[PDB]
RNA sequence: AGGCGGCCGCCCCCUCGCCCGUCACGCACCGCACGUUCGUGGGGAACCUGGCGCUAAACCAUUCGUAGACGACCUGCUUC
RNA sequence: AAAUGGAUGGCGCUGGAGCGUCGGGCCCAUACCCGGCCGUCGCCGGCCUACGCCGCGACGAGUAGGAGGGCCGCUGCGGUGAGCCUUGAAGCCUAGGGCGCGGGCCCGGGUGGAGCCGCCGCAGGUGCAGAUCUUGGUGGUAGUAGCAAAUAUUCAAACG
């Protein structure tokens, strides 16, 4: 109780739940929000690491 | 053609808190709202209808699914024109939100 | 002796009977619930695929601590076993029940599993060393087998 | 998800992503669609829908693949995204979206250099293991009986 | 059978009363426009009181425990959860015949919707008392979706302005023909037996 | 329809149930005879409502009609045909049951004599060829 | 969270598609309940019927290893 | 101003569902009243098992404890039932029919294969949930832990 010496705590709370992800291609969970003064254009792609 | 009946929903038993008294029952009944207009209902007749998938019936003609507790209405309830009713047979405590037809029998008039 | 389910008609019915059989209880009572109710020729060449492990036994009752196999999801379950020994005995018992019908004379075609049974039997004791010089029962579990076979039409 | 319009023709990269046996498969996924396509009764009930996508929708998301014939890896299997079209308005998007159906879309006419542009994926696998290694706890020390 | 009820100047406990007793004798209701609902005193100790519950939770697990509902539709049936006996197999048949929509949904645009008297602003608070609005909660905590439900209702009520002008001519329509004549046959008769 | 006895009335029981034992639900050491539960800590004494009801005298049935069978009489068993020609004298209140250890060659008999003496017998037809 | 709502032109019939009045029968089942209904309700098994169409996909066995304690997961397996 | 997240019971509640003063209605306990039924007690009545029969009225909770009754029950003994049964007794099972307030009982159905009971008296090693009870058996845990000290096996053939 009070531990004596207080220690920054080990991980995150925020990604708690860990786990194999459902999909393995990585979905976008959001895209960013759009303007309609610009131009038409694409936001995203598929890549491959080498 | 036409409805006889009134129409009224079954709304629980006569109780306490803790205790039920299963004798009896309690009506909610539609176009009552007051003391004084739960008094042309006394002495009526109510009835409760359901269906049962073996075959037997009264002189209504032919073999059907449908069943029926009778009774009678005994005494008003409160002050919300809720009325007292007790049955030949107590309820099966399924009919809770069920409509209890108010039949025109014994009319006073 | 008698049967459980004495069958429609013993006419066009053939049975079998095993008693007093090394094999576990367990794994039998499994592996009868996965024969029960198919035709001869596909149990026949079920527990030829049982014992080498192309199809497998789905656990139902028994289902304590036993992993999970991919051969499993034929039957809508998610935990299977390979039991040799059971496969064996009740191909065995299979093989007796057409010889059987073949004595009767029957359409020996179209004979499926109407009914199954096993139940346990009187087990045999030996014994283990436990610690602290403690003896430990260590006893078996055979059981009886019934099945009865009726032709299909 | 208001409706979903695919293309008039589908390649073969695509439709191993629709199945999962392409060695079992008759390959019989999207032939009706191309047909509705093709004939003209179809394209009535066709154009139908870019006159109601037009009228509603805030978000168009256009769904595209990649090309496995170019890469060196074995999978062969296209992967499908979808891909909000941030432009303007959803008029001159879904006319945009419907000239380019069918077209390659090259990197560089989307990205830029010196673009700050992040990136989502899915990490390493290191199998089920312990506390010391997921946590970057500290061991205890060796004089514990049952474990480090 | 289906009782429509508005929402807008309707107060959360008092509707959550009529509602509740309603919806256990068996007349089937369902509240459209949860997020007009005002909710009285100061709506600074409103966003207090539904704060400090959203600071009640489980610290063993909080998947396991108290579902804090953002959205008003789910808070005012939260409020209707704990008002009827839910535990018992009773109260969840009454909580399946209740249904609630935040905005308003395609058959709740054209059927009619009724107001409950005993729970409104007007007849209750004295008028100098300060209330609440559901929806400025609602944003505040967490309810991300008042830009969309304002567009709608925008909408709607755009829609509702284009009917009632047609109802009108039709009710004009009506009083000029009786404004023509040959209708007082039966009109003596009907005015002595109250037309 | 077979003899119709004298006036019965509308039987009441007052509770047709056969009162069970404390706890005889939960295992099956224990049997259904009932047994006054004597502990000192047990509801069933304490009678709290929603336990089970101890019988006592206030259930007891009307003395008029205190073991009548439904059919208006009340039982006699009987082995053999003096036992049987007892009855002779009131047979319009008191029905005879031929006992569970009579033979058949000697029941037949018994209940043909009390065929002839009008006697009611409850279980006539039973254990024939 | 839309399948109901409405318009128009054609089609075989109704000019009683509603009120007031004349006229006579219809089961009048001889005092009695569970009657009228939205119902050509909702779901499942099959049986004969005319018309319009359709001719698959998973899982296992195998292979991979970007993934694995086992499952689960990523993949390949066209006769070029 | 206190340590897990929480308690006018909760939801909530502001022309009250708060505070104080009150009214008129209304709800209900085994309390009260009325009526039925059972038992105890008392007061009797009849020259109808007089140890039975009715009648009247007041009352009924209960541990430690004490009496009374039991046509409750188990086993045996003298007496008795011109008792019962190989045309099926004892015991056992029974979604069967009933009785008693109960202790328990009676019959039906099926197994079962040679003895059994009622009544009046009499005599007991006479009625089970427990005693970390005794003996015998079987479960859950469970097809799990576990078949790991001392390096190690592989191919072909034979008998089967
Ligand atoms: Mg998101
Ligand atoms: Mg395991
Ligand atoms: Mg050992
Ligand atoms: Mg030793
Ligand atoms: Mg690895
Ligand atoms: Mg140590
Ligand atoms: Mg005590
Ligand atoms: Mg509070
Ligand atoms: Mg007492
Ligand atoms: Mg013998
Ligand atoms: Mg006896
Ligand atoms: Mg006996
Ligand atoms: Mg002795
Ligand atoms: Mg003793
Ligand atoms: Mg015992
Ligand atoms: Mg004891
Ligand atoms: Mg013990
Ligand atoms: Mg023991
Ligand atoms: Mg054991
Ligand atoms: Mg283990
Ligand atoms: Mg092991
Ligand atoms: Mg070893
Ligand atoms: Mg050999």
């Amino acid at each position: 109780s009070h531990r004596k010496f207080s220690a920054p705590r080990h991980g995150s709370l925020g990604f708690l739940p860990r786990k194999r992800s459902s999909r393995h291609r990585g979905k976008v969970k959001s895209f960013p929000k759009d303007d309609p003064s610009k131009p038409v254009h694409l936001t995203a792609f598929l890549g491959y690491k080498a | 053609s036409g409805r006889l009946w009134s129409k009224a929903i079954f709304a629980g038993y006569k109780r306490g808190l803790r205790n039920q008294r299963e004798h009896t029952a309690l009506l909610k009944i539609e176009g009552v709202y007051a003391r004084d207009e739960t008094e042309f209902y006394l002495g009526k007749r109510c009835a409760y209808v359901y269906k049962a998938k073996n075959n037997t019936v009264t002189p209504g003609g032919k073999p059907n699914k449908t069943r029926v507790i009778w009774g009678k209405v005994t005494r008003a309830h409160g002050n919300s024109g809720m009325v007292r009713a007790k049955f030949r047979s107590n309820l099966p405590a399924k009919a809770i939100g069920h409509r209890i037809r108010v039949m025109l029998y014994p009319s006073r008039i | 002796v008698r049967y459980s389910l004495d069958p429609e008609n013993p006419t066009k019915s053939c049975k079998s009977r095993g008693s007093n059989l090394r094999v576990h209880f367990k794994n039998t009572r499994e592996t009868a619930q996965a024969i029960k109710g198919m035709h001869i020729r596909k149990a026949t060449k079920y527990l030829k695929d049982v014992t080498l492990q192309k199809q497998c036994v789905p656990f139902r009752r028994y289902n304590g601590g036993v992993g999970r196999c991919a051969q499993a999801k034929q039957w809508g379950w998610t935990q299977g076993r390979w039991p040799k020994k059971s496969a064996e005995f009740l191909l065995h018992m299979l093989k007796n029940a057409e010889s059987n019908a073949e004595l009767k004379g029957l359409d020996v075609d179209s004979l499926v599993i109407e009914h199954i049974q096993v139940n346990k039997a009187p087990k045999m004791r030996r014994r283990t060393y436990r610690a602290h010089g403690r003896i430990n029962p260590y006893m078996s579990s055979p059981c009886h087998i019934e099945m009865i076979l009726t032709e299909k039409e | 998800t208001f409706k979903t319009v695919f293309a008039e023709h589908i390649s073969d990269e695509c439709k191993r992503r629709f199945y999962k046996n392409w060695h079992k498969s008759k390959k019989k996924a999207f032939t009706k669609y191309c047909k509705k396509w093709q004939d003209e009764d179809g394209k009535k009930q066709l154009e139908k829908d870019f006159s109601s996508m037009k009228k509603y929708c805030q978000v168009i998301r256009v769904i595209a693949h990649t090309q496995m014939r170019l890469l060196p890896l074995r999978q062969k299997k296209a992967h499908l995204m979808e891909i909000q079209v941030n432009g303007g308005t959803v008029a001159e998007k879904l006319d945009w979206a419907r000239e380019r159906l069918e077209q390659q879309v090259p990197v560089n006419q989307v990205f830029g250099q010196d673009e700050m542009i992040d990136v989502i994926g899915v990490t390493k696998g290191k199998g089920y293991k312990g506390v010391t290694s997921r946590w970057h706890t500290k061991k205890l020390p060796r004089k514990t009986h049952r474990g480090l | 059978q289906v009782l429509v009820l508005d929402g807008r100047g309707h107060l959360l406990g008092r509707l959550a009363a009529i509602v509740a007793k309603q919806v256990l004798l068996g007349r089937k209701v369902v509240v459209v426009r949860c997020e007009g609902i005002n909710i009285s005193g100061n709506f600074y100790r409103n966003k207090l009181k539904y704060l400090a519950f959203l600071r009640k939770r489980m610290n063993t697990n909080p998947s396991r425990g108290p579902y804090h509902f953002r959205a008003p539709s789910r808070i005012f049936w939260r409020t209707v959860r704990g008002m009827l006996p839910h535990k018992t197999k009773r109260g969840q048949a009454a909580l399946d015949r209740l249904k609630v929509f935040d905005g308003i949904p395609p058959p709740y645009d054209k059927k009619k919707r009724m107001v409950v008297p005993a729970a409104l602003k007007v007849v209750r608070l004295k008028p100098t008392r300060k209330f609440a609005y559901l929806g400025r909660l609602a944003h505040e905590v967490g309810w991300k979706y008042q830009a969309v439900t304002a567009t709608l209702e925008e909408k709607r009520k755009e829609k509702a302005k284009i009917h009632y002008r047609k109802k009108k001519q039709l009710m004009r329509l009506r009083k000029q023909a009786e404004k023509n004549v040959e209708k007082k046959i039966d009109k003596y008769t009907e005015v002595l037996k109250t037309h | 329809a077979a003899l119709r006895p004298l006036v019965k009335p509308k039987i009441v029981k007052k509770r047709t149930k056969k009162f069970i034992r404390h706890q005889s639900d939960r295992y099956v050491k224990i049997k259904r005879n009932w047994r006054k539960p004597r502990g000192i800590d047990n509801r069933v004494r304490r009678r709290f409502k929603g336990q089970i009801l101890m019988p006592n005298i206030g259930y007891g049935s009307n003395k008029k009609t205190k073991h009548m069978l439904p059919s208006g009489f009340r039982k006699f068993l009987v082995h053999n045909v003096k036992e049987l020609e007892v009855l002779l004298m009131c047979n319009k209140s008191y029905c005879a049951e031929i006992a569970h250890n009579v033979s058949s060659k000697n029941r037949k008999a018994i209940v043909e004599r009390a065929a002839q003496l009008a006697i009611r017998v409850t279980n006539p037809n039973a254990r024939l060829r």
